[PDB]
């Protein structure tokens, strides 16, 4: 219930205006490669972070976290909790977002510069 | 590596964290002659057997202490002094009673570490989702819990006494009616066998009950008896679990499970009802009858707004969805340091529970 102390992922979250996704990696949260942002495997669950810096020093927060029609149960319940406890990280202030496959909002399509991807296989389930 | 136990009102869901199933699941009674879990059941000279945890919350900590001492020795056959032990708790729990977990773990079993979740909250989870209606109807108790974004919204919280135990007292009444007399521990148990092998919900009931009684041979199955005798059984497979959507017929006053979901969504915040909506889940035994997803369904777009869009998930495993989102959660690289240690607990006293378990 209290925020998340000293993984090394959450001292990263949110600290300036950007966009950092991670994939659920035997129960971890694992930070993707900035060359695969966004290209999603489809066995796998991620969790995303959308910090907006207003022009008055604010910082608005969105986490979507993102289940491939393929991902095990142990990935996409860890992306939910993982979800929440970066929301908790950040006080609260965080909007969450489900992102199923194929079904993603919008508003996450739009933050990838030139749309979502997916591609088949993944990491193995921690179970 | 840490231990996973499900405190229900019936069964105990007990477990290793990681695992993607419940080891050990036993009922949570005792049998006075003290005989815990199945022995209490098949030992005949037995004066009374006590459900400490009769409707989710637990009243007799002896009791429940005795049952502990079952699940780590007896059943996981671990020893709790090298394990961090997760348990669970209902809604709304008293918070006297959440200091009475957490004193008796750290000091009746010299626990290293111990946490306590919510039931709903881990049922939400191991469906993949930080808001939703968990409908969680089990042995002694439903519960019906909004959350969002990973908090319950306690203002908003049903409970009812009406569950499962009732669904099979139900199921003995109805064969009653026939002549037949269920009454012993072990007949008792043969009605709840019965009960979950041939039990299905009427999508529409009016009308299933019209084949039971024109049509019986599309209703009817037959039972094998632990004997090898086989009895009938027809509009009972229907007529028992429609006592959850319409409780009167149990004689309860409480309302039937989608008016009490409706109840619940209407006192949360109009601007997140669409999400209540969208994600309702069925957790526990008592939601595993066959089309209950549909019927529910039906319910709630009926009583919704027009266009409401309206979602049930039944998770093939939910059952035990509590105890699965308990192994997730306790497996996690982050949940590493949000165990309650013995330490703090001398640091801080029971209270600690309150601020590290919420
Ligand atoms: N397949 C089933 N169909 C209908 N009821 C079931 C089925 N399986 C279990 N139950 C019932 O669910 C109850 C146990 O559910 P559970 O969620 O474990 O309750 P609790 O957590 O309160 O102990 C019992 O009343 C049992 O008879
Ligand atoms: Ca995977
Ligand atoms: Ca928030
Ligand atoms: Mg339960």
């Amino acid at each position: 219930g209290p925020m998340v102390v000293e993984h090394p992922e959450f001292l990263k979250a949110g600290k300036e205006p950007g966009l950092q996704i991670w994939r659920v990696e035997k129960f971890d949260l694992v930070p993707v490669p900035p060359n695969l942002y966004g290209d999603f495997f489809t066995g796998d669950a991620y969790v995303i972070l959308k910090t907006v810096q207003l022009a008055n020093g604010n910082l608005q927060y969105d986490l979507h976290y993102w289940l491939g029609n393929e991902c095990s149960q142990d990935e996409s319940g860890a992306a939910a909790i993982f979800t929440v406890q970066l929301d908790d990280y950040l006080n609260g202030r965080a909007v969450q977002h489900r992102e199923v496959q194929g079904f993603e909002s919008s508003t996450f399509s739009g933050y990838f510069k030139s749309g979502l991807k997916y591609k088949k296989g993944g990491v193995a389930s921690g179970f | 590596i840490a231990l996973v136990v499900d405190n229900g009102s019936g069964m105990v869901k007990s477990g290793l964290a990681g695992d993607d199933a419940p080891k050990c699941v036993f009922p949570s009674i005792i049998g006075i002659p003290c005989y815990v879990g199945d022995e209490a059941q098949n030992k005949r000279g037995i004066l009374t057997l006590k459900y400490p945890i009769e409707h989710g919350i637990v009243t007799n900590w002896d009791d429940m202490e005795k049952i502990w001492r079952h699940t780590f020795f007896n059943e996981l056959r671990v020893s709790p002094e090298e394990h961090p032990v997760l348990l669970t708790e209902a809604p709304l729990n008293p918070k006297t009673n959440r200091e009475k977990m957490t004193q008796i773990m750290f000091e009746s079993f010299d626990v290293p570490a111990m946490y306590v979740s919510i039931q709903a909250i881990l049922s939400l989870y191991a469906s993949g989702r930080t808001t939703g209606i968990v409908l969680d109807s089990g042995d002694g108790v439903t519960h019906t819990v909004p959350i969002y974004e990973g908090y319950v919204l306690p203002h908003a919280i049903n409970r009812t006494d009406m569950a499962g135990r009732d669904l099979t007292y139900y199921m003995m009444k109805l064969f009653t009616e026939r002549g037949y007399t269920f009454t012993t521990t072990a007949e008792r148990e043969i009605v709840r066998d019965i009960k979950e092998k041939l039990c299905y919900i009427a999508l529409d009931y009016d009308e299933e009950l019209k084949k039971s009684e024109e049509r019986t041979e599309e209703v009817e199955e037959m039972y094998e008896l632990p004997d090898g005798n086989l009895i009938t059984v027809g509009s009972e497979r229907f007529r028992c679990p429609e006592a959850l959507f319409n409780p009167s017929l149990i004689g309860r006053e409480c309302p039937g499970l989608h008016i009490t979901a409706y109840q619940s969504i209407m006192k949360c915040d109009i601007d997140i009802r669409k999400e209540l909506y969208n994600n309702i889940v069925l957790s526990g035994g008592t939601t595993m009858y066959n089309y209950i997803g549909e019927r529910l369904t039906n319910e709630m777009t009926s009583l919704a707004p027009p266009s409401m869009k309206i979602k049930v998930i039944a998770p093939p495993e939910r059952k035990y969805s509590v105890w699965i989102g308990g192994s997730i959660l306790s497996s996690l690289s982050t949940f590493q340091k949000m165990w309650i240690t013995k330490e703090e607990y001398d640091e801080s006293g029971p209270s600690i529970v309150h601020r590290k378990c919420f």
